[PDB]
């Protein structure tokens, strides 16, 4: 189940405006696998791993 | 296990001293060979429709003994050099072999 | 419910039906098959396999029982001869029939209900399965009460644990010795034999002696022997009116018979005085076992060797290929050289019709197909099968026969005078039998002796 | 364990009134294995094992 | 299985196309042997105080430890002929090989 | 439970502790143990068997993972690169280090507490038990992305799920060269190697490839080469200071010393300038195995040697006479004649006193406790078990390099050249390295060459149109 502290990386492409539609279809897809739907739901599971995501608004 | 005794145990247990179930009655078989499932751990084949066994398909096995088995029992031969008793022994001893349980009703 | 319902619903593998099959021409019917128990039930993890009821051992556990509670309730429990448990209702001109056995569903009451004769118990489940076997089942029976008999008088103070034990040991040590001796080389022949069971040295604690699964299938090859009748002879060896031979599909299960029809002398003169079905390619099962197998106390008549093969694929075993290389013979990949390996190009284009490649067809009806061995019942794979079975049976038996420490160097001497035609002058009312190996001699008169021929089983070397 | 019918058998030597002390213990051993404590615990199964025990009822 | 392929699976599955559980992971390890545990089937030698092993009391590891393994390390036998890299490709290599699971508390 | 209880209750087999210990002073205290999982749990009726979580076969699984979830979490999907994921955090001096694992309960991070310093995720979970092993998994990460970045640039129409499966196809060749090429000879001997691995003719679908229970105790010899500490060199094969011998009991989980003590490099020079220790009759194993085994993350130190014993009992192995009986080797029944197998009537002695009779020595104790085959470090009973397994893994696995079908003709020939030597080249800061084979040269400068003089895989025949 566990966020991996290398994942904190894909949340900061997924929210790079500038960032490939494909490239971030991929990533949605990966985090899909483990259940995780939308932007909100990577962010809320790597909280709750203990990362802080503060840097996240 | 004892380690001097006299008679065989009802249960076979104990005939091997160093692996005391060899032989013993409710002990799954040996495997001589890996097993063959449709999904390799499980599932028979010809259990799922349209799985091939190994690139072809799965015969019926009632269609094999109808074009392999079945013969006209008009043709049959008796065997010169067996009794029926051949067979009966055969039986008989495969009864002290293996029974294979399967679930009842 | 497997027996009624065509659903493909664990634990039911029913075998579906073809189009144009010379019977069931409705394709929504089944065959009834019930998968057989997995020794890991429900497991994600493990390889599914079967599990062995009975002890591996030729130990005659059909006759004792391979559980203890069995063993307790086959034996005479009222004295201390050390006894196994007769019938308290029947007996066949004097003589033990084997005890009556107490099913919820009993298939026997089923064959001639107004008979009302259940199902026999027997140290196996299925000594009611055809009339024959049942009458091996009482000889073994009766041969213990009488080895038992003449250790008590031989031995006054021998409790009953002792007599039946040292009874159970002969018993085993004749099953054995008829096995080993005259059974097993006319399967295998000379060459499988010599191969497969050289000269016994000593009991080895490395030898595996488990059942292997495929063993459990490739030994139906005596399924090629059955005759489509059971056959009764008088005491003359002539038919015992006024039902001679009946059809197997009427014997299956029929425990009255051998209550009500005269005992077990007129079958066992059947199966001394008649010879076995021959196995050949184009003639390989009887329709008896193939369209009518216990037609008598189920919905429709199954199909012995359809059970065969589905059987083999609820095991997993590997296919004809797969064993051949185990047992290191050539592999056929093509029709022509299935042929050259049948000796039958014809078989050979059916077996790759039904099966695409000889890696995938079924290992009974692979083995049944290869042509006999010379003075042999099976080809060279079921010998090898079978050869490779018996041998680790003998060897990894710790209580073999000849294994040091088992029997006296005496006891052994009298044990060798042993066989099967003894054991039935010994305990029914025949007094003329077959000759010889008892497995090949098959016709009457030529192959026969007056029982006083036969030298006994001398217990002398059992005193104490 | 069903009852069996030559388990009837071991009821009559149990109520045979001359029959060996040592051979009504050794019966008594077999029934108490199965978890029949008592002659009635021996009749009550054989009855709903399918059998008549009727026929013994002193 | 797929009839072609060109990768390997990550699980080993369908590697041997006729049994595709073979060298797989998560599956049970093939035995040689039979196996020889206390009471024919599960329980380890040593288990239970008092039960011997084929007819002689089971060794305390520890202590065959202690009486054959252990050794002064400051008088430890370099190896003129290989390299520590050469211990450390074992433990590598045996790590794409198997690891065994046990239960977590 | 097991972890802190010295109670026997399922599934603890704890390690009972003799009178009169060398440590262990206290007789009621015990050396942890957890029975491993059985197959089939709770099960009266099978004869229990245990698990192998990881894939039999020479894949480099240690890298990739054997379960899909882990083999994508390993993966970097923020491009179509087919790389494996790297640290994000940290570097050595450039170059990657492994990705931080997330355990719940992590023993790194109880070796240096004012670090912090997680460890590592791999494709296997043993990845960061000592910084050695880690080095060695984190050079060939880098080699992964080394190669997918050149097969990228030769084949630029390649997505990422195509690179990822080309650079893991070739690193699992190259484990699988290293290994029977390199390393397997110096282990089995060249009498053994030829016995046990004749000449590779094809692939055969009948031979069984799983590893056998006894192997996962057998392989275990290589804890008889352990060294007490691990050794660190500059880039002149000098001591790094300030601590060029770190005491094993003192690296054990410390992921931070590669994080923050100098990378990967001077860990490696350490293996490749340092010996193995030999395996002697009276020199078995070191304290710091037998004594501290874990000793900075758990209550009590272990005993490696212990455990192991532990663990065939565990698994059920037979014997070493079942073994030497199973392999064809003579089986000694007497002190005598146990003395004339092992050479050492000495050790035989102690051997009969501890176990009575040569039935019941433990697989790994017999098989260490051998006299070593000319060339190899393994006995003969070691040396047919490990054998037979290698042949096995070979024989049958579908995927072998040298397969019809796997690899071109021309491919073959360039994988050919590859060396452990030069993967070390290729993804560090280190400009000389071991010659020869690198698994017996070992002093610096006589066994040493420049990287410039070693021959780079040529990846052209990896070109597609
Ligand atoms: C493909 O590889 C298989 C398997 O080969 C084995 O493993 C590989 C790794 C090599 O090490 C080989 O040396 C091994 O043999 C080969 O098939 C095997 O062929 C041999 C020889 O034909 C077969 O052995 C025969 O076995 C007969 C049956 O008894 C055996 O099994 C019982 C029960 O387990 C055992 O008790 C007995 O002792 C035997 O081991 C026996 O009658 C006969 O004399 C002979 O020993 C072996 O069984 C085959 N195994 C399998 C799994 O098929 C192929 O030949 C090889 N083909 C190639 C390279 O083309
Ligand atoms: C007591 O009996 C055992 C078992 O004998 C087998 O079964 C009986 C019924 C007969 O058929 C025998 O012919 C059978 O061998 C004997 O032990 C076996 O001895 C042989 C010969 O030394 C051993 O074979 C060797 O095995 C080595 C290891 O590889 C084998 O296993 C792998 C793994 O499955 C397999 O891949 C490979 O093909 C081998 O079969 C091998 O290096 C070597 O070349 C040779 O094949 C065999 O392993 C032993 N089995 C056991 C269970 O220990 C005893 O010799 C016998 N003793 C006496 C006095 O009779
Ligand atoms: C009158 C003779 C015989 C039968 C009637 C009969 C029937 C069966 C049946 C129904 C099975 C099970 C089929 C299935 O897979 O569900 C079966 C299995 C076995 N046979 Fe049969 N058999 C008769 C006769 C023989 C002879 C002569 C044999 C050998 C020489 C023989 C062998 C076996 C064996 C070993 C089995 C499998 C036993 C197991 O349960 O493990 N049979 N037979
Ligand atoms: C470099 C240091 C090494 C260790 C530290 C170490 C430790 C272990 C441990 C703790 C086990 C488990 C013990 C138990 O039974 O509880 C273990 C098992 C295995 N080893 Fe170890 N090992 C180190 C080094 C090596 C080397 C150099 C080996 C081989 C060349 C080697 C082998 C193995 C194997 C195969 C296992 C079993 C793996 C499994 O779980 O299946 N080890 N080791
Ligand atoms: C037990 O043996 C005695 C003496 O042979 C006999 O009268 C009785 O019928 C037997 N009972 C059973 C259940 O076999
Ligand atoms: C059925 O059993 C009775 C015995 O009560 C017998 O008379 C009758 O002949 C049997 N019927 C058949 C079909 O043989
Ligand atoms: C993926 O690759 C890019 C480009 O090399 C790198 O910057 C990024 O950190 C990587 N992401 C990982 C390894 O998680
Ligand atoms: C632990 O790590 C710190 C910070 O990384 C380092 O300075 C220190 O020397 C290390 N040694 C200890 C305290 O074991
Ligand atoms: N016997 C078998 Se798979
Ligand atoms: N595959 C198997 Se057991
Ligand atoms: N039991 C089953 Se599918
Ligand atoms: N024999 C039988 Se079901
Ligand atoms: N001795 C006896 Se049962
Ligand atoms: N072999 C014999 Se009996
Ligand atoms: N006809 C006859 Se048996
Ligand atoms: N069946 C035939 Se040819
Ligand atoms: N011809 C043949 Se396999
Ligand atoms: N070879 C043959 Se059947
Ligand atoms: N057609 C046929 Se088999
Ligand atoms: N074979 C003959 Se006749
Ligand atoms: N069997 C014969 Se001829
Ligand atoms: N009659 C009887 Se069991
Ligand atoms: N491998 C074994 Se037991
Ligand atoms: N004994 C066993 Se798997
Ligand atoms: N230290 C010692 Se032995
Ligand atoms: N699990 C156990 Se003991
Ligand atoms: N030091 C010691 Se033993
Ligand atoms: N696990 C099993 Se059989
Ligand atoms: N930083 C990290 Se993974
Ligand atoms: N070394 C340390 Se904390
Ligand atoms: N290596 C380990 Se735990
Ligand atoms: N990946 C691929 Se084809
Ligand atoms: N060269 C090699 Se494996
Ligand atoms: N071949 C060798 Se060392
Ligand atoms: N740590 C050290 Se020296
Ligand atoms: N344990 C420590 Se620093
Ligand atoms: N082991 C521990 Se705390
Ligand atoms: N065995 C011996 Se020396
Ligand atoms: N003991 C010894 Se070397
Ligand atoms: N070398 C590297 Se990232
Ligand atoms: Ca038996
Ligand atoms: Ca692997």
């Amino acid at each position: 189940a566990n966020f991996l502290e290398h994942e904190l990386s894909y949340i900061d492409v997924l929210l790079d405006k500038n960032a490939d539609q494909a490239t971030k279809d991929n990533l949605r897809s990966y985090f899909a696998d483990k259940g995780l739907h939308s932007i909100k739901d990577i962010i809320n599971k790597a909280k709750q791993d203990g990362f802080d995501v503060s840097k996240y608004e | 296990c004892p380690e001097q005794d006299k008679y065989r145990t009802i249960t076979g247990m104990c005939n091997n001293r160093r692996s005391p179930t060899l032989g013993a009655s409710n002990r799954a078989f040996v495997r001589w060979l890996p097993a063959e499932y449709e999904d390799g751990f499980s599932l028979p084949y010809g259990w799922t429709p349209g799985v091939k066994r190994n690139g072809f398909p799965v015969a019926l096995a009632r269609a094999v003994s109808n074009e392999i088995v079945r013969f006209p029992t008009d043709q049959l031969t008796p065997d010169q050099e067996r009794s029926l008793m051949f067979m009966q022994w055969g039986q008989l001893l495969d009864h002290d072999l293996d029974f294979t349980p399967e679930p009842a009703a | 419910n497997c027996e009624t319902s065509c659903v493909q619903q664990p634990p039911c593998f029913p075998l579906k039906i073809p189009p144009n099959d010379p019977r069931i021409k409705n394709q929504a019917d089944c065959i009834p098959f019930f998968r057989s128990c997995p020794a890991c039930p429900g497991s994600n993890i493990t390889i599914r396999n079967q599990i062995n009821a009975l002890t591996s051992f030729v130990d005659a556990s059909m006759v004792y029982g391979s559980e203890e509670p069995l063993a307790r309730n086959l034996r005479n429990m009222s004295n201390q001869l050390g006894l196994l448990a007769v019938n308290q209702r029947f007996q066949d001109n004097g003589r033990a029939l084997l005890p009556f056995d107490n099913l919820h569903d009993d298939p026997c009451l089923l064959t001639n209900r107004s008979a009302r004769i259940p199902c026999f118990l027997a140290g196996d489940t299925r000594s009611s399965e055809m009339p024959e076997l049942t009458s091996m089942h009482t000889l073994l029976l009766r041969e213990h009460n009488r080895l038992a008999t003449e250790l008590k008088s031989l031995n006054p103070r021998w409790d009953g644990e002792r007599l039946y034990q040292e009874a159970r040991k002969i018993v085993g040590a004749m099953v054995q010795i008829i096995t080993y001796r005259d059974y097993l080389p006319l399967v295998l022949g000379p060459t499988a034999m010599r191969k497969y069971l050289p000269t016994y040295r000593s009991y080895n604690d490395s030898v595996d002696p488990r059942i292997a699964n495929v063993f459990t299938n490739a030994f139906r090859y005596g399924h090629t022997l059955i005759q489509p009748f059971m056959f009764r002879l008088d005491n003359r060896y002539q038919p015992m009116e006024p039902n001679p031979r009946v059809p197997l599909s009427r014997v299956f299960f029929a425990s009255w018979r051998v209550v009500l029809e005269g005992g077990i002398d007129p079958i066992l003169r059947g199966l001394m005085a008649t010879p076995a079905k021959l196995n050949r390619q184009n003639q390989i099962a009887v329709d008896e076992i193939r369209e009518r197998l216990f037609e008598q106390v189920m919905r429709i008549g199954l199909d012995l060797p359809a059970l065969n093969m589905q059987r083999s694929r609820d095991h997993g075993l590997p296919g004809y290929n797969a064993w051949r290389r185990f047992c290191g013979l050539p592999q056929p990949e093509t029709v022509g050289q299935l042929g050259t390996v049948l000796r039958n190009l014809k078989l050979a284009r059916k077996l790759m019709e039904q099966y695409g490649t000889p890696n995938n067809i079924d290992i009974w009806m692979g083995g049944v197909s290869e042509p006999l061995k010379r003075k042999g019942r099976v080809g060279p794979l079921l010998a090898c099968i079978i050869g490779t079975q018996f041998r680790k049976l003998r060897d990894g038996d710790r209580f073999w026969w000849e294994n040091e420490g088992v029997f006296s160097m005496q006891q052994r001497q009298a044990l060798a005078q042993i066989s099967l035609p003894r054991i039935i002058c010994d305990n029914t009312g025949i007094t003329t039998v077959s000759k010889n190996n008892i497995f090949m001699s098959n016709s009457y008169p030529r192959d026969f002796v007056n029982c006083s021929t036969l030298p006994a089983l001398n217990l002398a070397s059992w005193r104490e």
